[PDB]
């Protein structure tokens, strides 16, 4: 895949950072084994993470150098609020 | 895979 993802600098503009937090522990099957991932769902085009960098359909990795990795739904929201007015969001790149 | 898109609502930022 790749390695170092790069954090996508959103800026809450008075409003939100413009992009839905899609929680999904992802089953390896039948056994108890999962990872709790996210991923943006939807990301608005109107000013805040779009226009930061971030692209709809990525997978975030990391938030303000802290993995996502095993965070809840609210987790990962909470993490970017507590951020302040703005969160350094890592996405996963393409890959071959 | 994929499993929590009901489990917490559909909470954005």
């Amino acid at each position: 895949g790749g390695s170092m993802r790069p954090p996508i600098i959103i800026h809450r503009a008075g409003k939100k950072y413009g992009f839905t937090l899609r929680a999904i522990r992802v089953y390896m099957g039948d056994s108890d084994v999962y990872t709790v991932h996210h991923m943006v769902w939807h990301v608005e085009d109107g000013g805040p993470a779009s226009e930061a960098g971030l692209r709809q359909g990525d997978l975030i990795t990391h938030v303000n150098g802290e993995p996502v990795h095993g965070l809840v739904h609210t987790e990962v929201v909470e993490l970017i609020l507590k951020s302040g007015n703005k969160v350094a969001i890592s996405t996963t790149p393409l890959e071959n | 895979s994929w499993e929590s898109h009901k489990s917490g609502g559909e909470t954005r930022l």
